């Protein structure tokens, strides 16, 4: 849950760190104020990018041998079907009941 | 008089036909449920 939006933010901070150091190289290469405060804040931006990519891919490589989780609660899923099931056959039932009463009346 | 409870009779029996079209639903329904919610798990 959170590994995906770590991951999400690290590469949306590896594109503002590629924007950032080429705006910087331009306002230092344009002429020559900010420009050694902006490159020093993109050479940081690429290393913690370049720290964020290793450790992700440093991970505790949960099986790696077969398909992980096998089973996605199948069982569950038929019993919630016949579940919704029942519950159509029943208002069908009702109903088909109701239209007799009325019938009826 | 006699006509009248004739008439009273049909319709009687109508109601009690209709009564019995439809008490026939209700236990069909009634044993469907608890047939089917008995054989859960």
């Amino acid at each position: 849950n959170e590994r995906l939006r770590a991951l999400e933010d690290i590469e949306r901070e590896i594109g503002a760190i590629l924007q950032n150091a080429g705006t910087a190289i331009l306002e230092l290469s344009k002429e020559k104020r900010l420009l050694d405060r902006q490159a020093a804040a993109f050479t940081t931006s690429v290393q913690h990018v370049e720290a964020e990519l290793s450790a992700q891919i440093r991970y505790l490589t949960q099986v790696a041998t077969g398909q992980p989780h096998e089973g996605s609660s199948y069982s569950s899923r038929k019993d919630c079907q016949m579940a919704l099931k029942r519950v159509d056959y029943a208002r069908l039932k009702i109903s088909d009941v109701a239209r007799t009463c009325e019938q009826m009346l | 008089e006699r006509r009248e409870i004739v008439e009273v009779n049909k319709k009687l029996k109508q109601k009690n036909q209709q009564l019995k079209q439809i008490m026939d639903q209700l236990r069909n329904l009634i044993w469907d449920i608890n047939a089917m919610l008995a054989m859960r798990n």
